[PDB]
């Protein structure tokens, strides 16, 4: 890897001016570079590996949806065939995205997971590998749609396992990781009830719990919690 | 739908 | 080059679609291969290829001021010594920069300027070739600093030349360079009494031939002349 | 300073 040469320290450090200049492409190979040196990471180095390439993914994801959109307008009865370039650019762009979504697949199962014992890392980092398979199954249509739907599901059913067993409602990680496998149920499953009953649950649990904490983890929880009622508003 |  | 084998309609195509998807780093690979087709570029192919770089380099100039000012506050007195990660990373985005305005340079002087004999196209060049010097001068500190600045005024004033000999004071093109020379006066050069002229001159001057025009041109014209203003405004 |  070309951030062999790399002191561990001077990657997060990197990592960190790459987000003051938004540059997450930079900032997620800083942050491979860092993972790769075999150590575990800190909370804050997962936040900054999960905020590099969530901004590197989303930014390909929004890219796919414009050129598919308009993909599927040239599919349109009455609509002008203009050759494959369309086609092309939108596998160009959806191969990318595949990449970025196995690179960061990679990392986790060499050797994140194996090595992430306490409930904050683990959980962190099953959430990832639900999330990364859900931008998958967003582009997939072919053999192993279904695969794909399913390593989603597992990853996140696995880390809401650990997190009800270990986390208390208003944990942050807990609340991330219920939002997010209610997206996928709602988007990805074509389960919008399971999706609306989660959200819910997950909604109710950590208003019950939010006596128990500081000024400081009260904003953090109830921010998450705001997303949550946003979805159920959009959805019923 | 909004995710984290 | 990689887009060699691509279809010259096929690289304008996806240059298209590149701006819809906001992909500007493809976008300029499109019209880097479009233009070493080597044929001459129509007024909106040109027009792609200018939006395609603007974009680029506008990222990159952005994530370079952004570390510029983080390094000189490590520079200011009882501030902690952090080691040379700073400067590495802003050496880094700096080295890319200067990359990108050496394609775009590159474009003009092989062969673009030189075939371009109308005014339109050929004021359109300079006027670029200015602005990518003007680039590479905002980050200059070594022995060629003065002739990378002189390379910009050089090419901006022979777009002035043209300009003023062939076309009239409204036109967009006529009238964008006069806004990015004023801004090379007054942010390159120390010369803000030049800039604040210039801008005050070109504005009056297109003030009074907007009687010549249509609406659409009308609003063409009085878009950038508020630019001059608000610079004017800035500056005074 | 604004450019174009
Ligand atoms: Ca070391
Ligand atoms: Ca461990
Ligand atoms: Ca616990
Ligand atoms: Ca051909
Ligand atoms: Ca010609
Ligand atoms: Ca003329
Ligand atoms: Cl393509
Ligand atoms: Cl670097």
């Amino acid at each position: 890897g070309a951030m062999g040469s790399m002191e561990r320290a001077s990657l997060i450090q990197k990592a960190k001016l790459a987000e003051q200049a938004e540059r997450y492409e930079d900032m997620a190979a800083f942050m491979k570079g860092a993972v790769e040196k075999g150590e575990e990471l800190s909370c804050e180095e997962r936040n900054l590996l999960s905020v590099a390439y969530k901004n590197v993914v989303g930014g390909q994801r929004a890219a796919w949806r414009v050129l598919s959109s308009i993909e599927q307008k040239s599919n349109e009865e009455g609509s002008e065939e203009k050759g494959p370039e369309v086609r092309e650019y939108r596998e160009k762009v959806e191969t990318e995205l595949q990449g970025v979504c196995d690179t960061v697949l990679g990392l986790l199962d060499s050797h994140l997971i194996k090595e992430a014992g306490d409930a904050e890392s683990r959980v962190f980092y099953l959430k990832m590998k639900g999330d990364y398979y859900r931008y998958l199954a967003e582009v997939a249509t072919g053999d192993d749609k279904k695969r794909i739907i399913d390593s989603a599901r597992s990853a996140y059913q696995e880390a809401m396992d650990i997190s009800k067993k270990e986390m208390p409602p208003t944990n942050p990680i807990r609340l991330g990781l219920a939002l997010n496998f209610s997206v996928f149920h709602y988007e990805i499953a074509n389960s919008p009830e399971e999706a609306i009953s989660l959200a819910k649950t997950t909604f109710d649990e950590a208003m019950a719990d939010l006596h128990t904490l500081s000024e400081d983890s009260y904003k953090d929880s109830t921010l998450i919690m705001q997303l949550l009622r946003d979805n159920l508003t959009l959805w019923t | 739908s909004n995710s984290l």
